[PDB]
């Protein structure tokens, strides 16, 4: 409850399990989004873990101006 | 290209006189090669169309001088 309106925080579809976590951004973008439809795990921000097992670390530019690295 | 000769001129060489060049006596001339200011030939910039994310901008621009640096 912000003043006489409401801020989705988290959401969790019947139709898709797509589990948006966080408060939504003015613009609308999401902190965290999922999308089983594509198979995507989509996070803005880091993530950290002990370790990660892959096949394909394809770094990407994924803002205008970004190093990949 | 130009050519290069001179030499001292003492104090009893006077200005008229050393227009003329009479008792100078001056310095055998030696021809140089006078160099080129940098141009560019062209303008230009392209990038590679990425899956995901973007395209990082980059220019080629293709010069016709002979400046050191």
């Amino acid at each position: 409850k912000d003043g006489s309106t409401w801020k989705q925080t988290f959401l969790i579809d019947a139709a898709t399990g797509a589990i948006n976590i966080g408060l939504l951004d003015a613009e609308g973008k999401a902190p965290i989004s999922f999308d089983p439809v594509k198979k995507i795990v989509n996070v803005d921000g880091s993530v950290i873990t002990k370790t990660i097992n892959a096949a394909n670390f394809v770094m990407t530019n994924l803002t205008g101006q970004d190093n990949p690295a | 290209t130009y050519e290069v000769q001179g030499a001292f001129y003492d104090s009893i060489i006077d200005s008229e006189l050393l227009n003329a060049q009479i008792g100078i006596n001056l310095s055998d001339k030696q021809t140089f090669k006078m160099k080129s200011a940098p141009r560019i030939t062209g303008a230009r910039c392209e990038s590679e169309p990425v899956d995901v994310g973007v395209g990082a901008p980059i220019v080629y621009i293709d010069t016709t001088g002979e400046a050191d640096y």
